[PDB]
């Protein structure tokens, strides 16, 4: 009949694609200059108005 | 019509012989011999645990960004012949995606 | 189980009578009436196609088709259907009709399954039993009380007969499949230990193996023409014959005749002759398994509280003498309280007999009053009360045997031990004190083996 | 002096069987059933896509004896059947789940078609403890700032469902009613028990409405209203183009496992990985991926077919039931065009167009889901042919 | 017990979102830093489900509300009292800001 | 030592509180006095309103 | 203990079957009924506590064959479930009792419906999309009754033989989503006519279009493809894999849509070149066709 | 077989005692047995199986009726 069953488990929802970072100190600080060298107008966007 | 419903009257046309049991029996036969040919079975999918270690994430992430950019180039693909939302800004990009 | 397992099922009952029969007797159960009952007593879906596969093949078809049938996910559930096709014992195996291990089924039962299905004749509107037209024209109430006297009777013998005085030969027949036990001090039986399962479900699926309890016998009775006339009841009401089973009729078909009216299956009419009528408890026979019934109201409800377990009471004659059959209990005052100082006389029943499941199943299934007005467990703390009153009566054995002591060397005793575990007269060994108990009706045996070595 | 009137009540109480004689308890049971009323409101819209948020309340007050001892499972539990029937009847369509705990607005699911997504994240909730303070501010101006994006062809109604708190406005929402009419949105509140006032205005002047479950089976008749969509009609939301049509393959030709089946991992389908049987593919892409009607990542549009997805939405526009006739000669052919047979107890339903007759099994059945009737096949298409 | 006080220079532009999170930053330098695409295309369809839920939780203060999303905690935060009490990580003194 | 306040403190079972044995138990960061086999807890307040 | 359901959609079409004979054929409308002999009586040998239900298909209505609408089977129902007031017939079902009076009412019914067939009306041709809105309402009524304890696990079976008329295919449409509710299943057997709206059927609910060769081999794909019991239909393969695929397209309009827009904000689905509306009443602005007409 | 209500009698005995209504108790025939039981000695009134009544010295400084 029962008398203690076991686990229901359905698992899903998985990714893990590779690693999450070797570093993230010095790397991290050499992306910020690059964003901001490169942005020195503006004109952005899908053109509102 | 009428002559067609005379033999529906009588019972006894479709109640002891039996000609229509001996040709579904040969269908039987043949259906069994068409599904025979079929080595493949159980082997065409042989190549699916090797498939998702080998990339990893050379080709998962490279995959993932050709619909990416393609999704763009499909939503600027309308915004050249308007001549309103068109950006020349945009030109070199169209040309890196090719030549890369 | 101590023989009711092969009953709560009937396909399971039928294939294992059909192996031990004579050959000239499958080949006349072989016939029209008998194929749908082969199919329809069955479950599965996988042993009931089949079936339909051998009526359209004329040729015999090798395993090739029967290892592709199943595609890739599905031969798990080929070996469950294998030991079946052996039960029913009509298939055959050849060696290379058209490919390699051809199988084909028995002719002469293929002939009569397109009689029953497709195809037909004459012979089968001819014959009785099987047909009989007549229509009902009785009182069907009138009728309904001989089914319930022919049960009561029975329930008289497995007591002692406290005031039945029939000439009814039915305290034998019940004592064959182990229902009633022959009392050594005195002469009424009584009962066994899967006999008091009997009297709680009340299903009518006991009743078919007392129909063919006779047959068992081999000698001068043949089942087709018991198949041919069980088949009668089994078609519900309005399935009689008025008198054309008078005209075709002898000597064997009246005596299994009057065996099935005594049953509870089927009534006669008076001399044993002129019109018989199905009674209605073989409705329930080819519905299902089982059945309920009998009450409208259920004013029976047990206690909950204590642990004496208060039994209903008042309810009709069926309870009275159903009761004081299982260990005898006691009544006081009122209207007959049942079960009030339960404490001795369960355990005078239970010295003569392991009657444990049977308890616990009348005192939880017996008209289901709890179950439907409360909600918790039925028993409260009483389910390992009544394991010790049954490991009271293991606390000794009475058997016999002979004892050997004062051997010689230990590995000389080792090479003992296997002659009686052998030959299945060894009980108890003891390798610490070299001692072993042999039973008597092989003392002949060893005292050779220990000369010899 | 307690003895001296509880002997004299015992006396009363006990006399009990007197009160069964009269028929009070009978006459009114034979009242309160006739009470058939009829409030038959046009819900219906023209726009077949949809655009929802569902706002699921998970303060402190989820867990009062009302209904059932234990709220949180009560809403979270009926919601997953919202879920499925809103893909049912609307797969184009998609919804959202958004929870509000800690004075926070934490957004669990993103806005896509996934009905298994939907449903297993509802179950996760339950170990979700219940701090309390719900903020409705919070959980209402970020579903708005997500719903913008969508483009202006859709009702881009949001659903806002709470525990019926005592006026669940955090600072003044009044100021921002003003702001949500601009972005053409609407909303829609539904009550547990307590009268919300602040939240009635709200439903009316974007466009909603406001009902209060009483009862357990009353919480299932209205979530079957918000199915259809909410009846409004406007001018500057009518302007779409490019509809995707998708078209069902089995990725084989013979066997499933002798192919490389469908849905691995060197396809493009890299969505929903997994081991399927089939999918969709857009017909101006050649994209292969799951066959729920979900936004593809290479065009911007979602999955619109017609055989079992935008016909989906037209098999519940012809919500309409039939009419009767009182008569008092017994007459009437007494034989039903789907089953023959009837009930003959003050039964008759007739038709508006072809008149037939129909018994008690077979106009539940009409309104819930044959949502026609039988008899316009075999006399409305007579003439034309 | 005790607790800890942040203390960390904090900025309001779109960078912010990459910083707080390690794994999401480690895809910025896939695309943008290794010159395959345009910094735009990022910006568009492959990160804006997240960024827009995001920016609503970098100028929250605590609760909106104050009149019922708030008013039923600030009980416990109005007792600025000596005896062990002791403050927590988040800005729980800017309450009193809102009061005084 | 850590420095993260560790070592959760001594439980003390069967505490009176006028007229009430109950259990007062002593974790981490919060004092709890669970009245007896129950999951909720009566008296709930934390190491710092004392 | 358990009981069964077969619904079975016979397409008796006079034109059709009427035009087969003359091509040399063996199977006519005389052999058409011997399919309902056999189906009708292997349901029954499996357990003989079933239930039968055949429809037809006709030029002018969808005729009851069993049980039929006439003062016979019509106010009193002949089903095995029904001890009183039927018991001459319904008493020996173990053989050919009950059996052959199943398919007598079939014979007696067809009897009002060939003598009804003057074709005086030029051609109507056969109505087959309203053939599956009789069978819903049949097994809802017994549905509900058999509710309690049973169960009662049923199909639904479609012959095809013949194509359709000037009816709208919309109501074709609306009884697949209304069984897909009752978790039902629904089956397809044509014979020689080939329509993309049955194909639907099979594909939603998860039935098998079924493709029958000749004629006369038709007792083998509807005893083990089409078995009412639907338990080992998962693993069977027994017809060839579907090669073919047809769905649906424009509805007012002559063109195979894929990428087009409807006329407005309803529900014609049409084409993308439309700047204003077509066959309807509404308007459209002119934000989009100074776009698509583009490019 | 007519009524719920209509049942659960007293079950007299010849001794002198009945059983009276101890399956359900409830909330209303909890009372109609304190009336009852105030005539003998108390017997276990708060159980299950049956309820049982005599008459017997108590009959006195009881109720008054
Ligand atoms: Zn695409
Ligand atoms: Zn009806
Ligand atoms: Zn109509
Ligand atoms: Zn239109």
């Amino acid at each position: 009949d029962m008398k203690e069953g076991g686990i229901d488990m359905d698992a899903f929802q998985e990714r893990e694609e590779g690693h999450a970072g070797p570093d993230d100190n010095e790397e991290v600080m050499r992306a910020l200059l690059i964003h901001e060298k490169k942005t020195s107008s503006a004109m952005a966007g899908s053109v509102g108005a | 019509i009428i002559n067609s419903f005379q033999s529906i009257r009588q019972e006894m046309e479709a109640y002891t012989p039996k000609l229509t049991q001996v040709l579904s029996s040969s269908a039987a036969s043949s259906t069994i011999t068409a599904l025979s040919p079929g080595g493949a079975l159980m082997q065409g999918g042989t190549q699916q645990a090797i498939n998702q270690m080998v990339p990893n994430d050379i080709q998962s992430e490279l995959k993932h960004l050709y619909v990416a950019v393609g999704e763009l180039l499909r939503h600027f693909w309308s915004c050249f012949p308007v001549n309103t939302p068109f950006l020349e800004e945009k030109v070199v990009k169209m040309k890196s995606n090719l030549e890369r | 189980s101590r023989g009711l397992n092969r009953v709560h099922l009937q396909c399971r009952n039928l294939q294992e009578f059909l192996g031990g029969l004579s050959p000239g007797v499958l080949d006349r159960l072989y016939g029209h009436p008998a194929t749908c009952l082969a199919v329809f007593r069955e479950l599965p879906s996988l042993a009931k196609n089949w079936v339909m596969r051998m009526l359209f093949l004329e040729q015999p078809l090798p395993q090739a088709a029967v290892a592709l049938w199943v595609k890739k996910e599905f031969s798990k559930a080929q070996e469950e259907s294998t030991g079946l096709l052996s039960g029913l014992r009509i298939w055959h195996t050849q060696l290379l009709p058209g490919g390699l291990q051809g199988l084909i089924l028995n002719p002469i039962f293929r002939q009569n399954l397109r009689i029953a299905l497709l195809g037909g004749g004459k012979a089968w509107s001819d014959d009785t039993s099987q047909l009989g037209p007549d229509k009902h024209a009785r009182d069907v109430p009138s009728l309904d009380k001989y089914a319930e006297e022919r049960w009561e009777v029975v329930l008289h013998f497995m007591v002692g007969s406290p005031s039945a005085a029939v000439s009814q030969d039915l305290a034998q027949l019940l004592s064959q499949a182990g229902l009633m036990k022959s009392t050594e001090p005195g002469e009424p039986p009584c009962i066994t230990s899967a006999g008091f399962q009997f009297l709680l479900l009340d299903t009518p699926a006991q009743l078919w193996y007392f129909m063919l309890q006779y047959l068992q016998t081999a000698q001068s009775r043949g089942m087709d023409l018991v198949e041919i006339l069980s088949f009668l009841f089994q078609l519900s009401f309005s399935t009689l014959g008025k008198d054309y089973s008078v005209e075709g009729m002898s000597d064997s078909l009246l005596n299994f005749l009057q065996h099935l009216r005594e049953f509870g299956l089927v009534f006669q009419r008076k001399r044993k002759s002129r019109r018989y009528y199905p009674t209605r408890l073989a409705i329930n026979l080819s519905s299902g398994v089982s059945g309920a019934g009998g009450t409208v109201h259920q004013p029976g409800f047990i206690v909950v509280e204590t642990n004496y377990r208060l039994y209903a009471y008042t309810e009709s004659e069926l309870q009275i003498a159903l009761i004081a059959l299982f260990s005898e209990m006691l009544y006081r005052f009122p209207n007959m309280v049942v079960a009030q100082v339960t404490r001795e006389s369960v355990q005078q029943a239970i010295a003569s007999g392991i009657t444990a499941q049977q308890i616990i199943h009348f005192l939880r299934t017996r008209a289901h009053p709890v179950m439907l007005k409360q909600t918790p467990v039925l028993p409260p703390t009483i389910t390992d009360q009544i394991r010790l009153w049954e490991l009271e009566r293991d606390r000794l054995r009475f058997t016999e045997g002979v004892l050997y002591n004062q051997f010689l060397s230990q590995v000389d005793f080792e090479l003992l031990l296997a002659h009686a575990r052998e030959l299945g007269v060894l009980v108890f060994e003891n390798s610490a004190k070299r001692l072993m108990v042999v039973t008597p009706a092989g003392h002949s045996d060893v005292k050779r083996f220990w000369k010899r070595q | 002096r307690w003895e001296g009137g509880y002997e004299r009540t015992w006396e009363i109480l006990k006399e009990d069987e007197s009160g069964s004689l009269k028929a009070t308890i009978e006459d009114i049971l034979f009242k309160a059933k006739r009470k058939r009323v009829f409030e038959h409101h046009g819900q219906v819209r023209l726009g077949m896509m949809r655009h929802l948020y569902v706002v699921v309340d998970g303060s402190r007050t989820m867990e009062d004896q009302d209904l059932k001892p234990n709220r949180l499972t009560c809403t979270l539990k009926l919601l997953e059947y919202f879920v499925e029937e809103y893909f049912d009847q609307n797969p184009i369509s998609q919804i959202g789940i958004i929870v509000t705990k800690s004075k926070r607005a934490e957004k669990l699911t993103e806005l896509s078609g996934n009905p298994r997504k939907h449903i297993t994240s509802l179950k996760k909730a339950v170990d979700m403890t219940c701090h309390g303070e719900p903020s409705l501010y919070n959980s209402l101006s970020i579903a708005m700032q997500t719903l913008k994006h969508m483009p202006g062809h859709t009702s881009r109604e949001v659903l806002i469902i709470f525990s019926s708190l005592t006026t669940c406005d955090p600072s003044n929402i009044y100021d921002l009613i003003k702001t949500l009419k601009a972005a053409k949105i609407r909303v829609s509140v539904i009550g547990l028990s307590a009268e919300v006032r602040v939240c009635t205005v709200l439903a009316r002047e974007t466009g909603g409405t406001y009902h209060v479950i009483l009862d357990e089976s009353h919480y299932k008749e209205l979530l079957t209203h918000h199915v259809s969509p909410p009846p409004a009609s406007s001018s500057s939301e009518c302007s779409l183009i490019r509809m995707g049509f998708p078209q069902h393959t089995i990725a084989s030709l013979s066997d499933q496992d002798a192919k490389p089946s469908f849905s691995m991992a060197h396809l493009d389908g890299n969505t929903e990985p997994g081991l399927t049987l089939g999918g969709y593919f857009c017909p101006q892409c050649r994209a292969k991926y799951c066959e729920l009607p979900v936004e593809c990542k290479i065009c911007g549009l979602t999955l619109v077919s017609a055989p079992h997805l935008a016909r989906s939405y037209h098999h519940l526009f012809p919500l309409d039931a039939f009419q009767e006739i009182p008569l008092e000669e017994y007459n009437g052919e007494r034989f039903c065009y789907g089953c023959q047979g009837e009930l003959k107890d003050q039964h008759v339903y007739v038709c508006a167009v072809c008149q037939n007759v129909f018994c008690v099994d077979c106009d539940v059945f009409v309104h819930d889901s044959l949502h026609c009737c039988p008899g316009c096949i075999h006399k409305i298409p007579a003439p034309s042919g | 017990p005790k607790f800890k006080r942040k203390a960390n220079k904090e900025l309001e532009e779109k960078n912010r979102m990459l910083q707080e999170d390690p794994v999401l930053f480690q895809l910025y330098k896939d695309l943008v830093v290794s010159q395959v695409i345009s910094a735009e295309e990022f910006w568009a369809n492959r990160l804006n489900v997240n960024a827009t839920d995001s920016s609503s939780t970098s100028n929250h203060k605590q609760d909106v509300g104050i009149s019922a999303a708030f008013l039923a905690d600030v009980r416990p935060q109005t007792d600025g009292c000596n005896g062990l009490r002791y403050n927590l990580t988040s800005d729980i003194i800017e309450s009193i800001f809102r009061t005084y | 030592m850590a420095t993260s306040s560790e070592e959760v403190l001594l439980i003390v079972k069967k505490v009176r509180q006028k007229k009430q044995d109950g259990a007062l138990y002593l974790m981490a960061e919060r004092i709890a006095w669970a009245p007896e086999g129950k999951d909720r807890f009566t008296i709930s307040h934390m190491y710092a309103d004392i | 203990d358990e009981l069964n359901l077969l619904v079975i959609v016979v397409d008796a079409n006079p034109i059709w079957w009427g035009k087969q004979a003359l091509k040399e054929s063996q199977f006519t409308l005389s052999k058409c009924i011997d399919a309902v002999m056999v189906l009708g009586n292997s349901h029954l040998f499996m357990n003989r506590s079933n239930k039968l239900a055949v429809i037809a298909s006709h030029i002018q209505e969808s005729r009851f064959l069993y049980p039929g609408k006439n003062g016979r089977l019509g106010d009193f129902f002949g089903d095995p479930g029904n001890p009183p007031e039927f018991n001459p017939s319904g008493s020996k079902d173990g053989k050919y009792e009950l059996l052959t009076s199943a398919n007598e009412v079939i014979v007696e019914e067809i009897k009002d419906l060939m003598t009804k067939s003057d074709i005086k009306g030029q051609h109507t041709e056969t109505l087959l999309a309203g053939s599956l809105a009789k069978a819903l309402c049949y097994i809802h009524r017994m549905n509900k009754e058999v509710k309690d304890n049973q169960e009662m696990k049923s199909r639904i079976l479609v012959i095809k033989a013949a194509e359709d008329s000037a009816l709208q295919y919309m109501n074709f449409m609306n009884v697949i989503f209304a069984a897909q509710k009752q978790n039902i299943l629904i089956d397809a057997c044509v014979l020689d006519s080939d329509s993309g709206l049955l194909q639907q059927a099979c594909d939603i609910t998860g039935g098998l279009y079924l493709k029958v060769p000749q004629m006369p081999s038709l007792l083998q794909y509807l005893l083990w493809v089409f078995l009412p019991d639907q338990d080992q239909r998962s693993q069977l393969i027994l017809p060839p894999p579907v090669h073919v695929d047809y769905r649906a397209a424009c509805f007012c309009h002559r063109n195979l849509i894929e990428i087009g827009y409807v006329c407005s904000v309803c529900l014609s689905i049409f084409c993308n070149f439309s700047p204003i509306c077509t066959t309807c009443e509404t308007a459209f602005k002119i934000s989009l066709p100074p776009v698509l007409k583009a490019k | 077989l007519k009524d719920d209500h209509t049942s659960r009698p007293l079950w007299v005995a010849p001794d002198g005692h009945i059983f009276l209504e101890a399956f359900s108790p409830v909330y209303k025939y909890a009372q109609d047995f304190l009336v009852a039981i105030a005539e003998p000695v108390c017997r276990p009134t708060h159980v299950h199986e049956y309820k049982l009544t005599a008459y017997s010295l108590y009959a006195a400084v009881s109720v008054g009726l």
